[PDB]
DNA sequence: ATCAATATCCACCTGCAGATTCTACCAAAAGTGTATTTGGAAACTGCTCCATCAAAAGGCATGTTCAGCGGATTCCGCTGAACATGCCTTTTGATGGAGCAGTTTCCAAATACACTTTTGGTAGAATCTGCAGGTGGATATTGAT
DNA sequence: ATCAATATCCACCTGCAGATTCTACCAAAAGTGTATTTGGAAACTGCTCCATCAAAAGGCATGTTCAGCGGAATCCGCTGAACATGCCTTTTGATGGAGCAGTTTCCAAATACACTTTTGGTAGAATCTGCAGGTGGATATTGAT
């Protein structure tokens, strides 16, 4: 039979995904996440559609740049699977550590 | 009983006169000498030609003829004052460098 | 007369306040009230990190506030330290502080 | 001459506690604090009235900017004050 | 249940496009609770921006407005 | 209405890439970044102007303020290319 | 003859400097580092003897910050001693990195 | 006139220790002390460079401390207690 | 290395979603004349910044000695990646319907503006005291035996 | 486990640097009386946002198998911590010289209106194409053998 290796099909997503620019969050649930929370400060709120978008993309650009840095962070420790500390670290030292 | 717009004059291709308008519209009080607009007018005209430079040259190694933003987060992020120049931005839908550490890698 | 101040009841400062809205063009008009809210506003916050650092002060045995003690006020107090997160006190020192996988068996 | 906030925050200084002094040193960071916030609020104010095409600072832009800037518990409470403020000083005449 | 939304399979895609090889299971949740604080507090000042406004509509710009303040200046929507 | 640089984008684009176009939401982030830099650049200017008890924003301080901004390199040619346009400015009739 | 075990020093040091607030690099070496500096960028200036406080002041506090950033690093990796490689990372993650 | 050089390294070893300790970090690689002159020095020209341009623009011979105040800012380093 | 299962890159073609271009009001930039402000000029006062100097003790530099840290090597239990599987749900394209942005336009409350009067700060000086620096001794911590 | 070596906690002592009143000059707040105009208020239009509907193929959740990674444990080479020594250099504190930062006032070059004529920029409709997406065979990559 035939299977791939163990991070042979992960190295193969990321030189995908980082060659591409789509965004990777489904919309639908976004817009559903915004205006739940939007709501926990204004009532009977409208978005408009980009102000969906312009949300959403900051968000994964977010995200994607902290990944990168939470990267660092496992390799730093000697290992190469991100862990939620690494994340901690990241943040922590990024000033954001909330 | 002819005119002549003052980015003509300063051999320019950016809104001179715009400028001064918006350079007033949010600094008040502040006077505004002739010289501030069009200063401006060519730094900011000059810095789009930097970054269109690249972004250019960054579609033709992808084989295209039409620069989309990923042209030119590529155009930014691979040169070094620019990247500078705009840390803390971020260009819709402009993707990030292709980048994977070597401890990562498979072995070979 | 009547200070501006005085009629908000306040000790900081209203005409004051006012008067630099203008030199600080911030912009064209300054709304009769922006002063006296605001210089409210900056009586407030001072009030609270004062009543913080006296407090400081006082546990370290001190009858006179000095930068140190702006510093542990600042930097015990969640909200202030958010506040003051990119600022720093000359003088002020650092909360003492020492990781736990450093220190002895 | 050179002006400050020293007189003022001294007079805050008396009554959350009467017994205290404070440094000259320890008045400079107070002083840089006041200052740095009263930086910070007008200029949140100035863009909020010049994205609203607004031509005045208003107490109401005030109370945003405090808003936008300030944690919120510190924000609350901060907002009270304002408006008592504001409030009362519309009456005193 | 928003906020699960957000699911395994994305937040993975994103950490890829992150250059990450392997994932703690632990990972997902995390992730799911940095988004969370993210958009209340770019949202709130968004809103903040719509309501001094007057406004029950969040424009791209009150967006982009309560991200400049939040360090993250983002391109695109100024439009 | 609603303006933008659009137009100006497009023209320095062609003035040196005659073969080559740029879409619609690439324009956009154009747009976006000049009129960042601009506002980083009249921020910086005003006060300037501001701190030197000055009332007059004008290309000594926009000058100053490229300089503040901008990495060396980028800096140098648009301190250049600011100077020369305003020199041109002034003489050309 | 008497002499205390690697590390019980460094504490009482890190407990000592730690309580105090005064200045820890000598002043006469930092103003020349200082005009050296300045000087290899413009001839014949002048400081008040206040920017140079200043100066100082800010840099001290800089680089504390920048050792507790760092030794957040060491111990990540599970290491308690702060390395270049340390300071690297948690300057990067900083967005110092030029 | 006596020409400064090298004086980076009067940022000394016991220094950057004391410094150190402050950050709370108890063990130092023998590599730090360098490197953190380097680290150093970058942060001097950068805050002095914004500095000396303020001096400058104000036509001035003499760097004040609201210059370095000044710079501190651009960098996002506010300092208290200098402000005039 | 030798297949062998498979992902990947590149040759190739065409309808059209989206960029490019045409087109004609028109808001705003250019223009001439007049009114108001300013920031460089210049003589000049005086703060403070520079460079000394002399005494000397706090602090740096160098060397040594060895404790324990960092890292290398080994060992395995189990956490996650690869892959097939059954299917819930996000995606998608056009729809009438109203909330609701964004315009035009009138006007009363609020700002600006120019003096005059009154006084709350500030700089300097006489004056009150919190605490930094030293001396000492009982106590807590550390490290050897 | 007890004990010598030391750093630490700290109550008392008190002279003096730095903080706290004590008072009159002066910008600057604060009244008043015009003068100007924002921006809320009211009527209105249409650019968009929420939505009801309904397929279908694109992903998500599920679950099974195990590869190999993260993490614990043994270990020893040598890197840094502690420290005793030696003596240099920062520190301290008083002292003069002078460059230069800051105040003040005379002034022409320059920016700010107020207003009219001429486009430069934009909207949206008419024209146009770069390439996303589909097909297909060559080749590269991966992995068991």
């Amino acid at each position: 039979p035939h299977r791939y290796r163990p991070g042979t099909v992960a190295l193969r997503e990321i030189r995908r995904y980082q060659k591409s620019t789509e965004l990777l969050i489904r919309k639908l649930p976004f817009q559903r996440l915004v205006r739940e929370i939007a709501q926990d400060f204004k009532t009977d709120l409208r978005f408009q559609s980009s102000a969906v978008m312009a949300l959403q993309e900051a968000s994964e650009a977010y995200l994607v740049g902290l990944f990168e840095d939470t990267n660092l962070c496992a390799i730093h420790a000697k290992r190469v699977t991100i862990m939620p500390k690494d994340i901690q670290l990241a943040r922590r030292i990024r000033g954001e550590r909330a | 009983s002819t005119k002549t717009s003052r980015s003509a004059k300063a051999g320019v291709i950016f809104p001179v006169g715009r400028m001064l308008r918006y350079i007033k519209k949010g600094h008040p009080k502040y006077r505004i000498g002739v010289g501030a607009p069009v200063y401006m007018a060519a730094v900011l005209e000059y810095l789009t030609a930097e970054i269109l430079e690249l972004a250019v040259n960054a579609a033709r190694d992808n084989k295209k003829g039409r620069v989309t933003p990923r042209h030119i987060l590529l155009a930014v992020a691979n040169d070094e004052e620019l990247n500078q120049l705009l840390k803390g931005v971020t260009i819709a839908s402009g993707g990030v460098l292709p980048n994977i550490h070597p401890e990562l890698l498979a072995k070979k | 007369a009547k200070t501006r101040s005085s009629r908000a009841g306040l000790q900081f400062p209203v005409g004051r306040v006012h008067r630099l809205l203008r030199k600080g063009n911030y912009s064209e008009r300054v709304g009769a009230g922006a002063p006296v809210y605001l210089a409210a506003v900056l009586e407030y916050l001072t009030a609270e990190i004062l009543e913080l650092a006296g407090n400081a002060a006082r546990d370290n045995k001190k009858t006179r506030i000095i930068p140190r003690h702006l510093q542990l006020a600042i930097r015990n107090d969640e909200e202030l330290n958010k506040l003051l997160g990119r600022v720093t006190i000359a003088q002020g020192g650092v909360l003492p502080n020492i990781q736990a996988v450093l220190l002895p068996k | 001459r050179k002006e400050s906030y020293s007189i003022y925050v001294y007079k805050v200084l008396k009554q959350v506690h009467p017994d205290t002094g404070i440094s000259s040193k320890a008045m400079g960071i107070m002083n840089s604090f006041v200052n740095d916030i009263f930086e910070r609020i007008a200029s949140e104010a100035s863009r909020l009235a010049h994205y609203n095409k607004r031509s005045t600072i208003t107490s109401r832009e005030v109370q945003t900017a405090v808003r936008l800037l300030l944690p919120g518990e510190l924000a609350k409470h901060a907002v009270s004050e304002g408006t008592k403020a504001v409030t009362k000083y519309t009456s005193s005449k | 249940d928003n906020i699960q939304g957000i699911t395994k399979p994305a937040i993975r895609r994103l950490a890829r496009r992150g250059g990450v090889k392997r994932i703690s299971g632990l990972i997902y949740e995390e992730t799911r609770g940095v988004l969370k604080v993210f958009l209340e507090n770019v949202i709130r000042d968004a809103v903040t921006y719509t309501e001094h406004a007057k406004r029950k509509t969040v424009t791209a710009m009150d967006v982009v407005y309560a991200l400049k303040r939040q360090g993250r200046t983002l391109y695109g929507f100024g439009g």
